[PDB]
This record gives structure tokens, sequence and C-alpha cells, in this order.
């Protein structure tokens, strides 16, 4: 089940949600939260509709009339004529799947290196080697917020995270960084959060 | 006809018998319409009808001398859209009997009008190509002031009502031409819909195998459809009658044309249909239900402002009107003129009216996506903090009745879920659906919150997200999303004890958290000065109401401003704004006053941009920023309050 | 019995008895026609109907 992206909502509307169907190789190619890009064909699917208003019956074209005691009236006649309601839903049949915004042009560092192209890999390498990368990342990630350099640095470290670990007895050592911002109103806290999300 | 395919008209329902009956001329059975006479009358109406009272502003691109709808047909030739909106009022004026026949027999008459328009159009143009034959939309039928007064005698007739859209269901596909294929020889046949049903071939036409033909759902042909839950605005409101919700149905071109919260005059056929006892049995109920097969949507209203769609449309103003509005802008006191025009019968609230006008005009929409900053609120928010009986409720109601996409809530009558969204069981599909709230229905308009202090924080918390990021992030059990709520909030608050103590400071009297008050980019203290002249003139005005600029120009000015005015900060205005914010913060550092945070610099930018838009400058200027300063300062009575006490 | 809607409890299978006194009857007769003796070929049997 997918729903329309926020970039396409009309005014005052609720996003339209439709079910798309993946077949064969693509069966598990979409995961929750992903901004996928389904390519395929729209289709209709017969529906067992609960509409109490009759509509669009389909029946035989052979003119047959029940004899006395077996008249084509009621459920008997409906069944004999083969009357069925033509109620449909719109469903999407996706042959291929792919993210809307590709990140690159199990998981491991070598896997990421291979997945990313030569230009992207060289850019990553050169920025990794670049000096003052800490300040560069902070500034490039928060180009509108002034001050709060400590908050910027903390959020960057949170984004990079730690190294989760598990002890011999089983107890786990959390490696994720938790950050909280407390302060006076209009101090850019929501701005930091929205930067992080976007 | 020129070989064009005559598309079906699902709005007109399933075609009927169409039995011709001779009265001895050759009427349709059960009616008094003869196709030849109706077609000739409508052809005459098209060929030669001129509006004597028509105004150049009422009709744009239309000469009041040449016949009206021939120019419309010329437009339909120029563009591809094969639709012709015909005014039932014009039909009534031209041929009254034709109007009565149209209103009483829409399904029969309207196809004759379609035939006539197609004949005339394809006679005039032997080469113009259209996807389908032109279709006639009769609107402006004599308004039905209340659906509750319509009677079974009116069923299947063309009525017109008015109301705001509460909900618009998903696109429902409808069968029009079934496709059948043989399970033996693969012989293909098509069966068009006939009187609301389809006849299965039951025998192959090639191999003669009985019942070898199977229906191919996705090779058949379908047409769009959409349920629309609309709330009626009955002009005639009898005592003890609650508001009314009426089911509409759009068909194949009106699907997804009116969003929830939009106010529209809907002209359409008033249908009555049976109710099945169960969704699985065919037994129906003796009592039918009624709905509206919509023929035409009309957005334009006389007592409201131009809607978003009308503003977007290019040909909304004649060149003469554009020049007139530009002259009115070059006029030096346009700001005060428009402020006075707003709420003409509210006595000398000049500053509040100016603020409300700036709210209506709104700032500039900004695309900060590339900056990773978020979405900036261009809307302006106003809070009228005043003693009960200071006309704040009157101003709220005036704005509510003036603005399109306006919602109104008061005090403890609202809830967080009811304002944001919720889940109900649509009692026509028996399916669980999601219904919006006031803050969403007013997405691109205004929400008026009266009694803004009796708003127990459980629901007042919702306003933070709406007023900060124009978004309403709902994460409920099943549905997760963020709804656009780009509203403008006009709120009314009463000081604690329902009376303004002249000893407690501004904040101590307002009693609203600074976190919230900093969101409102305008706060007006409606306080009563015990003044002889004010009391005397107010009494004169109030008594004058007991015995005795144009809305048109105001509406057109606002529409043009929104259409093509996008003020941009100039360098001088930028420096002025910087100095304004520093001075305002310095002043607001006082103990009890309303302190100023960078949200107030944002507010000053918003107000300056709104004033520039009012001036049609397209460039925000030091004049605009100074006016924003003055307005924000006179509001809250900063000049009249010392930096220590109130 | 198709008229089961008048009451929920149902009538049996094969419930109908013909009412004699409500029958519109007519006279009917059976005759045995034999080929014409002058039509029967020489060595043959007379056909019947
Ligand atoms: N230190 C700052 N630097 C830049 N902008 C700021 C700063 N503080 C506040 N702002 C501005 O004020 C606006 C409102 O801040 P907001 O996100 O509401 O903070 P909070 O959520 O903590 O009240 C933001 O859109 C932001 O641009
Ligand atoms: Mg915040
Ligand atoms: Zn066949």
């Amino acid at each position: 089940r997918i729903q329309e992206t926020q970039a396409e909502l009309p005014r005052g509307s609720i996003p339209r949600s439709l079910e798309v169907i993946l077949r064969a190789e693509a069966v598990e190619s979409a995961q929750a939260g992903d901004k996928c890009d389904f390519t395929g064909t729209l289709i209709v699917v017969p529906d067992v509709s609960k509409l109490s208003t009759p509509g669009a019956r389909a029946e035989t074209n052979s003119r047959v009339s029940g004899v006395d005691g077996y008249e084509t009236e009621g459920i008997r006649g409906l069944r004999a004529l083969g009357v069925r309601d033509l109620s449909y839903r719109l469903v999407f049949l996706a042959c291929c799947v792919a993210p809307t915004n590709p990140r690159f042009g199990e998981q491991t560092a070598e896997s990421i290196k291979n997945q990313m192209t030569v230009k992207e890999w060289e850019k990553v390498f050169e920025m990794s080697q670049d000096k003052n990368l800490y300040h560069n990342l902070c500034t490039s990630l928060f180009p509108t917020i002034h001050g709060n350099d400590e908050v910027k640095r903390g959020v960057l470290l949170m984004l990079f995270g730690g190294v989760p670990k598990t002890t011999g007895e089983g107890t786990s050592l959390r490696g994720d960084i938790n950050v909280c911002i407390v302060g006076d109103p209009s101090t850019a806290k929501s701005q930091f959060l929205k930067h992080v999300e976007e | 006809v020129r070989g064009t395919p005559v598309r079906q008209r699902p709005d007109l329902g399933s075609a009927q018998k169409g039995l011709q009956v001779d009265l001895q001329k050759l009427v349709i059975w059960g009616t008094d319409v003869n196709v030849a006479a109706c077609k000739e009358n409508f052809q005459r109406f098209l060929q030669r009808f001129i509006d004597p009272l028509a105004k150049e502003e009422e009709n744009v691109g239309i000469d009041i001398t040449e016949p009206l709808y021939m120019q419309r047909l010329g437009e339909i030739n120029v563009i591809g859209e094969p639709f012709l909106n015909v005014n039932c009022e014009h039909i009534k004026s031209f041929d009254k009997n034709l109007y009565r026949q149209l209103i009483s027999y829409p399904q029969e008459v309207i196809p004759t009008f379609d035939m006539a328009v197609n004949e005339i159009f394809f006679d005039r143009y032997p080469d113009s190509i259209l996807e389908h034959q032109i279709q006639v939309r009769p609107f402006n039928a004599l308004k039905t002031k209340n659906m509750r007064n319509l009677n079974p005698e009116d069923i299947d007739q063309l009525i017109t009502i008015s109301g705001m859209v509460i909900r618009t269901s998903q696109l429902i596909p409808e069968m029009q031409e079934a496709f059948f294929q043989c399970q033996v020889c693969a012989h293909t046949t098509r069966v068009e819909m006939d009187r609301g049903r389809i006849a299965e071939p039951s025998v192959c036409g090639r191999c003669h195998t009985t019942h070898s033909m199977a229906l191919i759902h996705n090779r058949s042909l379908f047409s769009d459809k959409q349920m629309i839950k609309l709330q009626e605005s009955p002009e005639d409101m009898p005592a003890g009658q609650t508001p009314h919700t009426v089911i509409l149905f759009a068909h194949n071109d009106l699907v997804d044309k009116v969003q929830p919260g939009d106010r529209v005059n809907v002209t359409g056929i008033y249908r009555a249909v049976p109710i099945r006892v169960n969704p699985r049995v065919s037994n129906v109920k003796s009592v039918y239900k009624t709905h509206i097969d919509v023929i035409h949507y009309r957005k334009t209203d006389a007592k409201r402002l131009h809607g978003l769609d009308e503003e977007a449309e290019q040909k909304l103003f004649s060149e003469k009107r554009v020049e007139l509005l530009k002259e009115l802008s070059r006029k030096p006191d346009i700001y005060e003129r428009l402020a006075s025009a707003l709420a003409p019968s509210i006595y000398e609230h000049e500053d509040i009216k100016k603020g409300i006008l700036l709210q209506l005009f709104g700032g500039t929409r900004k695309d900060f996506s590339h900056t990773g900053r978020g979405k900036f609120r261009a809307e302006i928010n106003i809070l009228l903090c005043g003693d009960p009986g200071t006309s704040k409720s009157q101003l709220l109601q005036y704005v509510y009745n003036l603005v399109p996409r306006g919602q109104y809530t008061s005090g403890k009558g609202s809830s967080a879920v009811g304002l944001t969204a919720y889940v109900m069981k649509d009692p026509e599909t028996r399916q669980l659906v999601l219904q919006t709230g006031a803050l969403v229905l007013s997405d691109n308009g205004i929400c008026c919150i009266d009694e803004f202090d009796k708003m127990n924080e459980s629901t007042r918390s919702v306003l933070h997200e709406v007023m900060e990021q124009q978004t309403l992030s709902i994460a409920k059990a099943g549905i997760i999303c963020q709804l656009n709520a780009r509203t403008s909030v006009l709120a009314a608050a009463n000081p604690i004890e329902s009376q303004w103590n002249p000893k407690k400071t501004t904040i101590e009297n307002i009693q609203l958290p600074h976190t919230l008050l900093s969101r409102f980019d305008l706060i007006f203290l409606m306080l009563d000065p015990q003044d002889e002249a004010y009391d005397r003139r107010l009494a004169h005005h109030l008594v004058a109401l007991y015995y005795q600029l144009d809305m048109a120009v105001l509406k057109d000015y606002i529409a043009y401003a929104h259409s093509t005015i996008m003020p941009r900060l100039s360098e001088e205005a930028s420096q002025a704004l910087i100095e304004a914010y520093v001075d305002m913060r310095k002043i607001g550092s006082s103990r009890g006053m309303v302190s100023a945070y960078p949200r107030q610099l944002e507010s000053l930018i918003r107000l300056a941009e709104a004033h520039a838009k009012v001036r049609l400058s397209n460039k925000v200027e030091a004049i605009d920023v100074e006016e924003a300063k003055r307005l924000h300062r006179e509001a809250l009575k900063q000049s009249a309050t010392d930096p220590r006490t109130g | 019995c198709n008229t089961d809607q008048a009451g929920r409890p149902k009538c049996p299978l094969d419930p109908y008895f013909i009412m004699p006194d409500k029958c519109k009857c007519v006279d009917f007769q059976t005759l045995k026609l034999q080929e014409l003796p002058d039509a029967v070929p020489h060595g043959e049997m007379p056909r019947h109907m």
C-alpha cells in the first residue's frame, strides 16, 4: 500500500492511498517508508462492494423466461440469469521498482564502494581526506542557522552514530547517540529538527 | 457531427426507453417535449441571444453586441475542451418554456441541446478536431434555497444548491463497454452499456460454443466517478433544522475538481435510488435515498473573494479592469481605502481593519527547499485580545463570511482530533475513511477561532505545528501522514476575569504562553478608552444602523494582487528590517511587555511583504517595512504602555 | 413451492397435488390410420399411423 507524496497534495486534501502489486523478481523490492517509483500499468480489480445502491448489472443476453413454479423472479431468477454487479477498484500493477531519488549512480564498506560510481567514490574519498571536515559538514548541513555550533556538532555526531556492541553474557552496548535540545522560544530547535529530517 | 465520437453522459443516468407518443404533437412519453422543437429552440438560442444587461466586467472576452454563446463556441474551437456552460437564467429570459422543459426533463432535453450545439459548431467549423462532441452544462437554475423543501415531485429534475465540500472520495471506475473473449477460439466482442447493465454474449459468434465467452475486466472500457460529501448552505433556515449533508456524484470530468472546504454552487440532477436491505441481497427498501448527479460546478460567488482556481486562471480580468486596478493602486491612500472598505459597518477600527486586510493579502510564498531550511509560513496571524462586547466576534464572523476556504470554531466546541483529522465509517460504502478537520478544510484560507482562551491546552497544542510549519503531522494507529494546513489564524481572546484589569501588564492580562503568542504576527488589544467623542460617535453609528469602495473592486484588487504580485525585499528594506528587529527586541526586553524573538523579525518581513503586495509594488520598500513597524507597534499599544507597567 | 416467502418455515420437496376440479379439460381421441389398400404396393404390408 502506497500513498501520494506531499509534493503533490492539492489544497485541504488527504493523500490518496492505493495498493500496488509486485510480481516475480520485484516481489520484495519495496519496503515501508521508501520513496519508491513504481513503473507499470494501472488496472481494475473486481470488488465485492458493499454499496447498497444497485449499479451496473451484468447478465446473459439469452432471452429465457421461467416456467410456472420456476419463474425468473427473486434470487432464483437473478441466479438463473446470472446477474452480477460490476463494481471495480483501481489497483496498480508494477513490473519494476526503484527509489525516486537514487542514493548512488548485506551491506559493507566494499559493497558501498562498488555500488557507488567512480565519480561519487572519488568525491567521498576526497571529502574524507579533506581537513576541517567537521566544520565543513556542520556549516554545509546548517547554512541558515546562526550560532549554536555546539548543537550543530552534536547533531552531526548523532547522525554519524556510534558502534553498537554485544557483551559475552548477551547484554548489548547501545551505540546510537541521543540528543535533546532545550531552550527559549524561537531558538531554532525546530529548525535543527527539520534540517535533520529533510 | 463530423465523425467525432459522441461520448456518453453518465451524469444523465442510464438512458431510458425514450418512447415517442402522439397526442392525437409527438411528445416523449410522460413529458411534453418534442426533440425537434427543443433542438430548434436551443439552436435559435445559440444562433441569436444577446444579453442587454451584461457588463464588460461580468463577461470577459465577450462582446455585449454579438450573440453570447457563438463566441463561446469560438473559444471551444480555439481550445480543445469541448464543453459549453449555458446559463439557465439566459435560457429562461430567451425562451421560458424551453427553460421549464430543461428543468423538468434534464435527461431528455440536455441531449437535444448537445445535438444542437454539435450541429451548429460543426457547420461553422468543417475542420476543427475535438476528442468528443461538445457537451452542454446548464447551470444557474433557480436556486433551491433548501434541499429539505424539495419533494418527490422534484425527483430527476435539474436543481441548483450551494455548499462547501466536506470530502471527496477516491476515483471510482465505472463500466461503460464490456470486453468479452472466447475461452476456445479467442474471438473478441464488445458490449456497450445499455440502460445500466450489460448482456453477456452467452454464445461465441465464431465457434458457436455456448458460454465460451469470458469478460476481460482490464480490456473493457471504464469511466471515472467520485462520491463527494457536501454540506449544504441553505439560504432558508427554518427553526429547529440542523445542517444538511448531501451526497454528490461527479462523472468523468468533474472528478477531483472541488477539494474539501471549497464552497461551490452545484447544479445537477436530483436523483432518488433504492436502498438494499443488505449489500448481498437484492431486496430494497420502500424508502429511497437521494443524491445529486452533478452537472456543473460554479466557484464564483458575489459575497466572497476570488478563489484559488479563479486567481490561477489567466483570463480573470479584462484589460480595462487591469488598468482601473493599477490606477487604484497608484492612488496614494489605497491602503486606508481598502481598510475602511473591509467591514464597512465596523466603526473606526482602522488599525485592526488594516491588519485584517494585510492578512487577506498575505505575504509571499517562498521555496526554501533548496536551502534545507523547511517551509516558511507566508500567512499572517492575528489575535484580537479584547473585552467581551468589543466587536472582535463581529470581525471574526465578517472575515469568515468574506473569505473563501474559511472555517470557524469557538471555545470548547472543538477538539484536537476534530481539528486535525479522524477516521469514520463512510455510511455509503461501509468502508473506513479519513475525514479532515477545520484546520485542514481551511488549508489555503482562514480559520477563525473565537473564544481562543477557552481552548484547553489539549487542543491548543495542535496550533503550534500549524502556525509554525504549515503542516499537521498525524501518526495514528493505522494512518501516518502530514497534511498541509497552510492556514491563516484569526483568533479572539478575552482577558482573564472577562475584563481587562488596568493594573496587570499586557502578558499577565492576555494569559497566553509566550511560545504561542510569538506565533501570532499581530496582536491587537481591543481596549475601551472612556472617551466622550468616541462614545457619542459610536452611538450615532449604532443608531444609524437601525434606520439606514465596491466589493467588486476590492475582490478584483485582491485577486490581481495574489495573481501577479510577488514582493521581494530590496537592500534598503533589508537594512530597515534589521534595524527594526533590533529596536523591537530592545523595546520588548521590558518585563511584562510581549517580548520579541526572531519570530518577530519573520513577522515584520511578512507584514512588509503584505503591505508591498497591497501597493502592487512587487518590491518591498522601506515604506512597507516602516508601516509594518507602525502596525505591530500600535497593536499591543506599545506606545501607550511604559517599559515597566501596562 | 415457490410461494415460501409468506412464511419462514419452508414447504417440502415435490409438494404439489393436481386439483382435478380446477382443470380445463377437452375431448381427445386416438385413431389408427391404415394405408389405402389401393396405395399399398403389390407385395407389401399396409403401413400404419
Ligand atoms: N539562532 C538563530 N539563527 C537563525 N535563525 C533563527 C535563530 N533562532 C531562531 N531563528 C528563526 O526563528 C524561527 C522560529 O524558530 P523555531 O524553529 O520556532 O524555534 P523553537 O521551535 O525553538 O521556538 C525559525 O524559522 C528560525 O529561522
Ligand atoms: Mg519549536
Ligand atoms: Zn469461440
